[PDB]
RNA sequence: AAAUAAGAAAUUA
């Protein structure tokens, strides 16, 4: 994980598998429909709303 | 084997000797320990009320 | 990640069609291309059989030549383009770089700073926005151009 | 309470650390009973923690019985509860009406609390039991 | 009781609640009727 | 149906003894309960028998219980009364699911494997296309092509 | 939901929003908290018709 | 006739209300629109008079029922940036080698992967294969969505690992990873034998048997 | 031929 948040694919030139990026992260990155993180749904904002407003206890 | 019969059961080494004893059987179900716990010691007050 | 079977069952007793048991060479198996492996009937070893056919490393090798086909049939009915070669002034400004040989760099992000990651070897291009470009010759458009939807419109998920 | 010997502002800081402390209890201990379902148990429990702070001049803070209100089931814990609360301001010889509906007697309050005779709306005492109040109307 | 029984003794084990420990067990039971004596043809 | 070979009869008992490996392994017992719901039929045998099964696979790494020797005998014949009902809850469901398999095909226009019955479409076993050129236990000739159960149309 | 009822119930929650409090004697308490807070507010005044 | 939009009882008003006041706070994932925050109350409301009625359906059906160290507490063992924890899983001492990465999802929409791809199609929807995965967040009596999860597998790779013993070695990853990650929690996982591992193996091949494996050859009395 | 990552349970000298 360290190694892979100072990548650049540019220092990978003239290294051998010492050149390639993490495997899952990249891979990761590389896929578009990753891309798009969903928002915290709306039973879920709901239910910790009702906690921290109504209810004085937060979640 | 040859010729000749067949030990009884008891002669081979334990089948699951190999399986520690945590998971013969499995315990699970340990997440509602507390939970009951809890309800059975409220129980116990609600049977004083009937008395006193 | 396919729950297919890619491994030849190992030779033993014969199996027979049973609960929970089917014949080797059944019908069933790899979807009746074990007709290729099948010696029918009660085989008199002695004087009858084909060798290759009760063999474990030639009778895998074939089915894995079968596997390969599958695989590649599948591959290939997945592909909706063809592969132009279009001269290095024409093509969008993503490949206007060097483009490394397959297996030869690191599988390589289209455009890191307009957000775009994603492998260009697999981006595929419209037969419609390359039109101009593919067809100088035709005058007139030869496909209509592609109509596109306004997502600041107010539309039925927009609950107006 | 068997250290009669040491300076005022002495036993009235530690006592002042104490009530912080059986409030903080009585919170935790809320949270720890609430999802369970435990009702009687948790009646039992503020008793003890209302009867400890009662020896040591001061109540259960408005703020505990607010989170508390919030998780009760039963009606009837409910309405004792606001009762309880009520009751723990003034003294037990305290002028009260019966309601025969609940068999319950509320104090009279008002009497007790704080009133400033510029001013905030902070200064009452009132502020604090319709907080109260409120969380079991909700 | 001491803080550590009810961190370290307060679930089910062989010693507190055990699940059943054996093998061959009731799985199934249901209120039925007794079936006829020998309801089995002896047979070939 | 795909598999249509004439085949060997195994006794229920011993079907039954494979326990987890095929009689209750999950992924057949969900199909079997999906043909059944399916009908809008309960499936009160099956779910006897998962039951059973399922616990039966639960404790099977367990030594049984420690016994202590008895003139009587009645904790064996207790035991012994016990097994065999359960021996009988699956036999009641083995039977259901041959049952209403063949029923259904019945119904689907299916062919079932060689020598077997389907009550209103094949009384004495249905067979085409066999090794041995008879009905193997009628002992009459067979037909060129295999005979049909169902008419044209689909 | 009981509709012989709530205009009377309304009613007695408006008295009691615009006294300020229920008790007997009117106190230069009950004055400087009516001039401190609004108990007859837009809300309660608003709900009530 | 028509049925009315606005908010029906005091309890839908109040809700409504809320969910306005979380509007304006601009919060993630909060509906802009009124229809929307509408249809939102609404569903609440009705989820909650679900949970009243299953918790009677309970109490009702609860009438007619049939019928010394102690274990070690650890300090936590996490990545102080990316606040991951790490497990490993084993089944055939060779065969399955799972390693799982574990992390907090404060969103609470929490996932697991396997090599990449999402349990259900990892596992090929077998429930009782992902359900040895959900039961150390079970045993923890943690909400599973609270956690990110990704598993890699270590071992000989094969095109399908859904099968019970392989199910056997991640439930084993994750339960390492989740008491890597929340220290107390490994009490209960320990005592249902969650972390126990047992070592078992297919006999080496071995060419004096038949199968290679277990049963000798014919045997003939002279 | 087999109680060994499989799934079997009660008639010792």
């Amino acid at each position: 994980m360290r190694e892979f948040a100072r990548f650049d694919p540019r220092k990978s030139r003239g290294n051998g598998q010492k050149g390639f990026p993490f495997r899952d992260a990249y891979l990761t990155k590389m896929n578009e429909a990753n891309q798009k993180t969903p928002p915290p749904t709306l039973e879920t904002i709901m239910d910790r709303a009702v906690r921290e407003h109504h209810q004085h206890a937060r979640i | 084997r040859r010729g000749k019969p067949r030990p009884r059961a008891g002669m081979f080494p334990d089948k699951y000797r190999r399986v520690p004893m945590l998971l013969k059987p499995q315990q699970g179900g340990q997440q509602y320990f507390n939970h009951f716990l809890i309800r059975s010691t409220n129980d116990r007050l609600t049977q004083q009320d009937v008395d006193n | 990640v396919s729950t297919g079977e890619f491994d030849h069952p190992p030779f033993q007793f014969r199996q027979r069609h049973t609960f929970n048991t089917t014949p080797l060479h059944d019908a069933n198996r790899f979807g009746g291309r074990t007709a290729y492996l099948r010696e029918i009937g009660p085989v008199n070893i002695k004087k009858q059989g084909r060798r290759f056919k009760k063999d474990p490393r030639t009778v895998q090798f074939n089915v894995d030549v079968w596997c390969a086909q599958q695989t590649l049939r599948k591959r290939w009915k997945q592909r909706d383009w063809e592969v132009i070669e279009i001269p290095f002034r024409l093509v969008p400004r993503e490949q206007q770089r060097v483009i490394p040989e397959l297996y030869t760099d690191i599988p390589q992000m289209t455009d890191p700073a307009r957000n775009d990651f994603s492998n260009i070897r697999n981006k595929v291009y419209d037969r419609e926005e390359l039109q101009g470009v593919l067809f100088p010759a035709a005058g007139a458009m030869l496909y209509p151009p592609l109509q596109r939807v306004d997502k600041q419109a107010m539309t039925l998920d927009k609950y107006l | 309470s068997h250290s009669a010997s040491m300076p005022e502002e002495w036993r009235e800081a530690r006592r002042l650390q104490l009530v912080e402390l059986y409030n903080n209890l009585a919170m935790e201990e809320v949270e720890r009973l609430a999802p369970h379902r435990a009702d009687r148990l948790l009646k039992e429990q503020m008793k003890r923690f209302r009867g400890n702070l009662q020896q040591l001049g001061s109540g259960l803070r408005p703020t505990v019985y607010c989170r508390y209100l919030h998780t009760t089931h039963t009606a009837a814990v409910l309405l004792e509860e606001v009762h309880n609360f009520l009751w723990e301001l003034v003294p037990n010889d305290h002028p009260a009406m019966e309601i025969p509906a609940l068999q319950l007697r509320v104090p009279f309050v008002a009497s007790v609390l704080r009133r400033p005779s510029s001013v905030s709306r902070a200064e009452f005492g009132d502020t604090d039991v319709c907080a109260v109040f409120l969380a079991a109307a909700e | 009781t001491t803080a550590e029984h009810k961190q370290q003794d307060q679930f089910y084990s062989p010693e507190n609640q055990p699940i059943s420990l054996h093998r061959n067990n009731i799985s199934y039971m249901e209120d039925v009727g007794r079936s006829v004596k020998n309801p089995t043809v002896p047979g070939l | 149906n795909t598999f249509l070979t004439s085949s060997v009869a195994t006794p229920p008992i011993s079907v039954i003894r494979t326990g987890p490996k095929w009689w209750a392994d999950p992924e057949r017992m969900v199909r079997q309960k999906l043909m059944y719901f399916t009908l809008g039929v309960d499936q009160l045998p099956l779910r006897r028998t998962a039951v059973i099964q399922r616990d039966l696979q639960r404790f099977h790494m367990c030594k049984p219980p420690p016994r202590v020797g008895d003139s009587t005998g009645y904790k064996r014949s207790r035991a012994a009364q016990l097994n065999t009902w359960y021996r009988r809850i699956q036999y009641q469901e083995y039977h259901m699911q041959h049952l209403f398999t063949r029923h259904v095909w019945g119904l689907l226009r299916v062919y079932p494997g060689n020598t077997t019955k389907i009550q209103g479409k094949a009384d004495d076993g249905y067979v085409g296309y066999d090794s041995v050129p008879f009905h193997r236990y009628n002992r009459a000739p067979l037909p060129f092509p295999a005979r049909e159960l169902y008419e044209r149309r689909k | 939901n009981n509709d012989e009822t709530r205009d009377s119930d309304a009613q007695r929650v408006l008295r009691y929003a615009l006294r300020g409090s229920s008790a007997a004697q009117d106190s230069a308490s009950r004055t400087l908290w009516h001039s401190v807070e609004k108990v007859a507010d837009c809300r309660v005044v608003g709900r009530y018709i | 006739m028509q049925k009315l939009l606005s908010p029906r009882t005091a309890r839908h008003a109040r809700l409504f209300r809320l969910a306005g006041k979380l509007a304006d706070s601009g919060s993630p994932g909060v509906p802009k629109s009124d229809g929307e925050r509408l249809v939102w109350v609404n569903s609440h409301v009705r989820r909650d008079k679900d949970i009243s009625l299953s918790q009677e359906e309970e109490r009702i059906r609860e009438l007619m029922m049939p019928l010394q160290i102690g274990v070690r507490i650890d300090e936590a063992e996490v990545d102080p940036e990316t606040g991951i924890a790490v497990g490993r899983g084993c089944a055939d001492g060779e065969k399955y080698h799972f390693t799982a990465l574990l992390r907090e999802n404060r969103d609470h929409n929490g996932i697991i992967t396997v090599m990449g791809k999402p349990l259900s199609l990892v596992l090929d929807n077998k429930a009782w294969l992902m359900e040895m995965v959900l039961m150390p967040f079970d045993e923890a009596n943690l909400d599973y969505r609270d956690f990110d999860a990704h598993i890699v597998s270590e071992g000989h790779a094969m095109p399908s690992i859904a099968n019970e013993i392989a199910a056997f070695a991640l439930r084993m990853a994750v339960a390492n990873a989740l008491v890597k990650l929340i220290p107390l929690t490994r009490i209960p996982l320990k005592k249902s034998g969650l972390l126990s591992v047992d070592r078992r193996r297919e006999r080496g091949q071995f060419p004096g048997y038949l199968d290679g494996k277990k049963v000798k050859r014919r045997f003939a009395k002279r």
